[PDB]
């Protein structure tokens, strides 16, 4: 039962980041603000 | 632009291990609610 | 007789340094129960900044550790030096821990042989910083695995500053992988640790164990029942 939860674990976690990532990155879409926000898949970079 | 941004955010998230975006019970919810109108007695062509 | 123990501890001062000695060993009747440990430390203040060296070695039958630690202290925010620890279980898996600091560097990772490498790196300067945090497979120690990246970095040309955040998916998927499969590695070796134990003293296993209280309680229920019944015989013969 250990292995099967850790199991769940990781397949749910691989199939929500890519969500994650979408949505952030049509957030990030929105606005073009001064402070300059650069979205990649796995890694974010902030210019301040 | 922002109504159109706000539809693509919807349209590019749901959880994991479900593939059907919201929107789809959305559209779902509007065709009952246009189902029911052109019951309703009364019709304009407002309501069309 | 069947317990002694002597612990045995000692300050002196020798001119310029002071040294620290200690040292606790129990004999028993256990043979699981006995041990040494030991412990030596050299201190000398040098015009107020402090030369630290020390040993901490431990003995037991499941097990020995074993310690090293040198360095200085200057001031009270600047230690530069190394702390090694080694662990040699037969009871368990064994265990080797490096840390190291320079004034420009931190570096420490654990060598573990059921999870791998684990280990962070923290590079230091006034123009840029990074914070590396990876985990190198059990399966491929030549490898780092980044669970987490950060990167500071403040431009020399105009008043920009780069935050870079990176992370792997692989690494926590694979780390998931060995922990959850390090789940029956400590379940077994704890199971034979409990019927070691019962060994060395009754010489059953926990199921043994668990048989024979079975059994017992099997031979108690009869013997209540026997004179349950009898009670019944006895009342109605003296009743008649």
């Amino acid at each position: 039962e250990s292995k099967r939860l850790i199991d769940l674990s990781i397949q749910n976690y691989h199939t929500f980041l890519i969500y994650i990532t979408e949505l952030l990155k049509k957030l990030q879409s929105t606005t073009v603000m001064n402070p300059y926000m650069k979205l990649a898949p796995g890694e974010l970079t902030i210019i301040l | 632009k922002s109504l159109h941004m706000y539809a693509n955010r919807l349209l590019d998230h749901r959880v994991p291990q479900t593939d059907m975006t919201f929107r789809h019970v959305g559209s779902k919810l509007i065709v009952a609610m246009s189902s029911w109108l052109q019951k309703a007695s009364g019709s304009l062509p407002y309501t069309q | 007789p069947v317990y002694n123990a002597t612990w045995s501890a000692s300050l002196k001062n020798k001119a310029d340094y002071v040294e620290t000695v200690l040292d606790s060993t129990c004999s028993s009747t256990v043979q699981f129960l006995e041990y040494e440990l030991n412990v030596l430390g050299t201190h000398k203040i040098e015009d107020g900044t402090l030369a630290s060296k020390t040993k901490g070695t431990f003995a037991h039958r499941d097990f020995s550790a074993e310690y090293e630690e040198d360095g200085k202290y200057e001031g009270l925010q600047e230690w530069e030096g190394k702390a090694h620890l080694n662990i040699k279980s037969p009871a368990f898996t064994d265990l080797h821990l490096r840390y190291q600091k320079d004034k420009k560097g931190i570096s420490t990772s654990a060598a573990s042989p059921a999870v791998g490498t684990v280990g962070m790196d923290m590079d230091e300067d006034d123009d840029f910083s990074k914070w590396n945090f990876y985990y190198s497979p059990q399966s491929s120690p030549d490898k780092k695995l980044t669970i987490f990246k950060t990167e500071l970095r403040v431009r020399e040309s105009d008043e920009e500053t780069q935050i870079k955040v990176n992370w792997e998916e692989e690494a926590a998927s694979g780390l998931l992988t060995s922990l959850k499969d390090n789940v029956p590695k400590a379940t077994g070796v704890l199971y034979d640790y409990v019927n070691k134990y019962h060994w060395e003293h009754t010489g059953l296993t926990l199921r043994e164990v668990s048989s024979k209280l079975r059994r017992n309680l099997q031979n108690n229920a009869e013997w209540v029942y026997q004179g349950a019944i009898r009670q019944i015989d006895d009342i109605d013969v003296r009743f008649q």
